[PDB]
DNA sequence: AGCATTGCTACGTCT
DNA sequence: ACAACGACATATAATTAGTCACTGTACACGTAGAGACGTAGCAATGCT
DNA sequence: ATGTACAGTGACTAATTATATGTCGT
DNA sequence: TGTACAGTGACAAATTATCTGTCGTC
DNA sequence: ACGACAGATAATTTGTCACTGTACACTACGCCTTTTGTGGAGATGT
DNA sequence: ACATCTCCACAAAAG
């Protein structure tokens, strides 16, 4: 009955194409969002080129339930602040069930055209692609929160959907610890620990707090595709995966780095190497054999 | 901290399937029957579902998935025998002793009998006791090193000073290794493997120059690689090059191992002359920048050639000596094609964007000056101290010499420079105003006609005294003019000389 | 041809259980009606069920399971590039060359550029194509050999003849191994690893004797092993042995590695004088009855001793020369105790019924004759085509000699026998009635106050002549008496003749 | 109903204690058989120390389906003519697959025992230590046919037990070749082919027509424990297993060895080797170490 | 007168 | 009769071929050769 | 904080294409 | 039919951790 | 309800024994370089 | 009658 009872999870594919930092054409991202039933409030979002499998929804859960920390680059007016453990969740593999179970809320899986109507559908490259994925992250959290969430609802227009949701919480929305919500993260596995507790990830190099005790061992990683600047490392066991430490990206030139940016860095590094002509490096190979073809003992 | 469930077995999925059904909000008037409709599909009594939901709340998904017994991995032989087994294996593998578990178990048998213990542990337990110890002793072999990353680099001197390598030629590095090809004389008989010497830019990571030859690691070999590296490169159409080895100029520092050739006075005097400091690495690991091109050569070149000898005694091909056919001039003509057209054109493995030569040509503060090659040679010549003595004579290695101004300087020590390949024309230097000044070429009297190498001048002098002969310019000449009266060292040197003499 | 179904999956069990549920017989008109339950159970039309019945009634469990595809293991690059890859790799790895799949891919790319091929095989395609070759040549590396079983055995010889082994002492074997122990002189500098040469009874798998020493593989070493093998054994109370090494007596054959001392004249002289026939080993494997005890003895003994040196350079433990601590008067005692109190009583690996020792004592054809010790010390090394002088005098290796009975003979071809370790005297032999007969014992001129060995007298002759000294036994003896081998030989001087 | 219509499996545990072919006590066997529920005759039968289980049941089922024969030491006056699949096999998951392979219904969840147990076995000197599982073969396989099945019951048409069988067919079974149902045999998961096609099994060595080409590869065996003197070698595919070769034991004194005898033969070697008076042999190891510990380093 | 034997030196060749 | 094997055209999906980011691992002077015992070159120191 | 870096690997993914399916067919 | 010992798989015997009952007031 | 008595039951280790992969196949302390303090004349000066 | 310096030849560690 009350707002915050059943949480809807929605998907769409954004008909705006993007360009990469170095000018490569990106795809069109999928948008996934978590919204109330009885308010129209938006409480969670993820956007990217990952297909709307269990991945983007598992992150969009994590997005909502934690405290909504935000950056200055967003130029936000409003604190989003929408923490709170859900209790029912509703979506279009099974992994969502394990999360719902472990977090103790029923998952009983089987409106975005508001942004199709809005000028959002007219930014460059809609429907010269002069925008990138980090720019969408900064602007879209703002243009949703400060404008599409804080405004008066389409019907029951006596309340803004945020405030209809905020007062309607059966008591007060309760945040919960961050580190227990790692199951919602991405996963990478069988990474190997180098001298001093070191790890490679996405062509970057990482180092841990106490990870040097397990050099030569192998470990799994989890991360957000929004800032890989520190990623969680866990020791694998037979039926338990135990969190060991954070590990910190090293040698990067910025305070923040999205996964898409590590892909772009690699893709520029890779695409540079692809342009080098082997013409000399190749012709010497047949000429070495044509010489050795004269050998007889 | 967080414990994550993974690899849930299917009965744990059944436990999940009830838990995800009980997650529907319920009360005592609803729990009892909504539990019982699960108990029937668990097919076990209600109280077990109570303990299941208890453990589920107590620990989550890792509560409903069973944890191995407290006894797993812990032995029942007890504290005395667990120690005695591990004590005995541990003492048996220090020094070169290599006592394996079976010999330990045989000790355990002896120990129980003398202990009057009627139930010694079986060898399977002893092997299971040591299995984790053996694995810990194994893992130590595998632990990987991260390596340096990006542009910024330094090299770890045994002085304890990390020398930053800020630009091209800032530190060159040099080492030698035995090539894994058996060579042959031009007549085709086996010549034992050569030595390869490499000089490498630590930035840019170009190979700057090499010397390939049968001569063992020696300051004259070092000096020979240094000459090639510092000088510009020219190669004729018999080298079918498509690239060009456009690298030259002096290092600012020179980084080495502790070999007696590198720790030689000769090399340190070259460094003082040419203008670089000589630094030694702590250990070979710090040398990896130069140790590694050998393996990239070993894999990509020497292994694909007739008579590859294999990197180990356990790995020499069964017929390396049968297949041996390349000569020193032929292997060098390939190795130069590899370095010019291939290795230096590959990406630098830190950088990805830049070929090893483009990371050189672009990374020079200024294009080096084209060194006058006689000046390089003059400061590559080794040198000794002797005093001009009466009549302007000076002795050096039993020979006597003089030159156009010597006798005026009779009575004091002079500095003179000599090339072990031809000692017959010494260059002699005075020190005046505490500065070095050239006097003249001192020619070996009566030998100003054809070259004499230092090695026979030593070896003749050793053996000629078994004849009781007087040692003099003419008698050592008389001991040289009939050396045509063949053997490996003759084969090597005549082949090794015969490679370079095409230069013009 | 029988073929059996394997890896029966859950879905195969689902498909099987419905098949079994329609294996129960009924009239065909209801048969075609009760099978309709399969339709939603399999989510497919009954025409597939009719096909499934046609498979199962034809093929059993094998055809009820899905096959692999027709293109499994077939490379879509086509026969040109798959030929090209396997051609290039095998010729690139002939002889000592060792090309690798990465090097092959460079050849593929090179040839494609020549061919103007728009899409040549990727390196991982080239790597895949070679995986069968690498695996097939890997399995060919490690094939176990069955080995002989039971009492019957025969040993192949380099002659091609195969010689049965029928009773204990029928066929002895020997070879030498370099011991994996660094061991040291008195007080003890590192010296070097010794050699071990062993006599092995091919019937009993027993071991009748060894020679352990720094001496290189030489006929004097083999002879001194046989001197140990053939004689009765007595070891001093300082060994404190529990068991007695009761193996003695003489071989009817000596089967051996083809080493130059085993092929020597001296040993062949022993063959004639003791009656065994020397037989050569064809290839090392045929030696296994003596090759393997080096492995057994390395593992159970040398690996536990301080100076252990590992099985190879590539495994050589760096502390070996840092704390080598045994001398050979200890390593002898360790090796002798290991043989006599353990190895002799150890079970023979394919009999089980009895120790190594009892298959000797029960297996010999009859009790052998225990020969006089002096008779083997008459089986000395001999020299021939020499001549006696026309007088009471003789010569050998620039030594000069006297003999009590030689004056009854003119200068004539003579045969003579000598102890290389006591060349102070010679035994002289004559060819009477085409048979060797004793002339006399003989001595170096005036030599009685001291004793001389052959090796030091040979070395002395080099420094004697090169100095221009007047050649004689008088001057030669001085160059004997006026170091690695000195330490080694003076260790070997420690001998049971002073201790028994 | 018919003599091939409905066959029922049965089992018993024997009340006799056995000694090996040397003279040591083994156990009391398990015993199992199938009986045609139409004719009521005892046909396929298995005896041994392996306890009743799907492998033993399947082995006795082979002993029913396959044409029976006897060795030259029996040449018995009475014999089974039983062979072929039933329409239904009764023993009331592995037994489902054999039925699905051969095409007969498998059911699982008056008996004769007293005609042997009380009438014969209780009379033997070893009844519940001085007869052997080679001998307890004929002391069953003879009497079960030469007396029991040769007996007549007027309760079922006044004919010998097997005469009703061979009379009672709606269509007479054809014999099935041995090669058609190795699925009833034992299994060995891995064996390595040694050089020259040799293969060790049960401490014996085997060789066979084409096995040497598989040297250095792994093969599976199937075998009959009543005589292991033949074994069958199988090669596993992606999801099939193909009959590779037969193989024959080398170096046997007598070409009849059973699995039970090979175990007891190998237990002789084990007991002989274990008889070593090793306690006098340990003195080497402790005094070798004492010597090496007496050598202190020079520095 | 003649050689005739005696004590080195290869050049393998093998472990 | 109609439930038996064809005749499809179209999915269905399991094969191969290709892209990448990881990582183990040898590069660290090292076996050509010591050290026996011939068949065959030799000198010599005798002597008839 | 950082030895070196290439060949071989794994974990997918795009393209191929072998062949399972559903309907009609006789 | 090389030799054959140390290490290892599959299993049975023994130990013993802990989890399943029938239960008692909560 | 949960959890709390004594005892079941799925592990856990202890111990057997058929099997097999491997070394034994002799083959590192040895080749080569450089420094260097001690030592023998032997021209020359005192 | 003496003292002096100089040039050339041998044992210990590292690759
Ligand atoms: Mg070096
Ligand atoms: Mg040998």
């Amino acid at each position: 009955d009350y707002s915050n009872h059943v949480w809807q999870c929605d998907h769409t594919r954004v008909d705006v194409l993007l360009v990469d930092q170095h000018g490569e054409i990106l795809s069109r991202p999928w948008l996934t969002t978590v919204i109330d039933t009885y308010s129209r409030c938006i409480m969670g979002i993820n956007l990217g080129f990952d297909a709307p499998s269990s991945g983007v929804v598992a992150l969009a859960l994590r997005h909502a339930i934690l405290p909504k920390r935000y950056g200055s680059e967003y130029k936000l007016h409003c604190e989003w602040g929408t923490y709170g453990k859900p209790e029912h969740f509703y979506t279009d593999s099974n992994h969502l069930s394990q999360i719902g179970a472990q977090l103790g809320f029923v998952c009983h899986l089987r409106p975005f055209k508001t942004l199709n109507d809005q000028l959002f559908s007219t930014l460059p490259g809609y429907t010269d692609a002069r925008l990138t994925l980090r720019e969408l992250e900064q602007l879209l959290v703002r243009y949703i929160v400060d404008r599409y969430n804080q405004s008066i609802d389409a019907r029951m227009g006596d309340q803004t959907r945020f405030e209809r949701w905020e007062a309607g919480l059966p008591t007060v929305p309760v945040p919960i610890p961050e580190r227990d919500l790692d199951i919602c993260l991405m996963k990478q596995s069988r990474r190997t620990v180098q001298r001093g507790g070191c790890l490679q990830f996405q062509n970057l190099m990482y180092r841990g707090e106490y990870l040097a005790g397990y050099a030569g061992e192998t470990v799994n990683l989890r991360f957000d595709p929004r800032d890989i600047t520190t990623i969680l490392v866990y020791r694998q066991e037979n039926n338990q995966e135990v969190f060991l430490t954070r590990a910190h990206a090293q040698g990067l030139e910025t305070e923040q780095l999205a996964l898409d940016e590590a892909e772009a860095a690699s893709r520029r590094l890779r695409t540079a190497g692809k342009t080098i002509s082997n013409q000399s490096l190749l012709q010497e190979v047949v000429d070495r054999d044509a010489l050795v073809a004269t050998k007889k003992s | 901290k967080n414990v994550i469930a993974t690899q849930l077995s299917e009965e744990a999925q059944v436990k999940l399937e009830v838990i995800q059904s009980l997650l529907e909000p319920c009360d005592r008037t609803t729990y009892g029957q909504k539990l019982r409709e699960a108990a029937e599909k668990l097919n076990v009594s209600l109280r077990t579902v109570q303990r299941l939901v208890k453990n589920w709340e107590q620990d989550g998904l890792v509560g409903l998935t069973q944890t191995s017994r407290a006894d797993k991995g812990k032995h029942r032989i007890g504290e005395f025998w667990e120690n005695f087994i591990t004590k005995t294996y541990k003492e048996g593998n220090k020094g070169s002793k290599r006592m394996t578990p079976k010999q330990v178990a045989l000790r355990v048998e002896a120990k129980a009998r003398e202990l009057k213990d009627s139930k010694p542990p079986n060898y399977k337990t002893v092997l299971r006791v040591l299995a984790p110890i053996l694995e810990k002793q194994q893992k130590a072999k595998s632990i990987r090193s991260p390596g340096w990353r990006g542009t910024t680099l330094s090299v770890k001197t045994r002085e304890g000073k990390d020398l930053s390598v800020d630009y091209s030629n800032h530190v060159w590095q040099c080492d030698h290794t035995r090539v894994d090809v058996l060579l042959v004389d031009q007549h085709g008989e086996i010549l034992s493997r050569p030595w390869l010497t490499t000089v490498i830019d630590t930035y840019s990571r170009c190979i700057m120059g090499i010397n390939l030859g049968f001569d063992a690691p020696s300051s004259g070999v070092v000096a020979l690689a240094l000459r090639h590296a510092i000088l510009p490169k020219r190669y004729g159409s018999e080298y079918k090059l498509h690239c060009e080895w456009g690298t030259y100029g002096k290092p600012e520092h020179f980084y080495t191992d502790g070999g007696k050739d590198f720790r030689s006075n000769h090399l340190s005097q070259i460094g003082a002359q040419l203008g670089f400091v000589c630094h030694l690495r702590d250990r070979p690991s710090e040398g990896g920048v130069v140790e590694r091109p050998f393996k990239t050569l070993n894999d990509q070149l020497f292994s694909t050639l007739p008579g590859y000898t294999g990197s180990n005694v356990q790995e020499r091909p069964e017929d390396a000596e049968k297949d041996a056919r390349l000569t020193l001039r032929e292997l060098e003509q390939l190795l130069v094609r590899y370095i010019v057209d291939r290795y230096n054109q590959s990406i630098d493995a830190r950088m990805g964007d830049q070929t090893r030569f483009e990371r050189w040509e672009a990374g020079l503060p200024t294009v080096p000056v084209p060194i006058p090659e006689r000046d390089l040679d003059i400061c590559l010549m080794k040198q000794s101290r002797r005093t001009v003595q009466r009549g302007g004579c000076l002795q050096f290695q039993n020979l006597m010499y003089r030159g156009e101004y010597l006798a005026g300087y009779a009575g004091e020590t002079v500095n003179l420079r000599f090339d072990p390949r031809d000692i017959t024309t010494i260059l002699v230097y005075r020190q005046e105003n505490n500065q070095e000044v050239f006097l003249t070429r001192a020619h070996a009297q009566g030998l100003e006609t054809e070259q004499l190498a230092l090695d026979e001048a030593e070896a003749a002098s050793r053996r000629l005294r078994t004849a009781g002969k007087t040692i003099s310019n003419q008698s050592l000449l008389q001991e040289v003019v009939d050396r045509d009266a063949k053997e490996r060292q003759k084969l090597e040197q005549t082949v090794l000389r015969s490679a370079a003499v095409d230069e013009s």
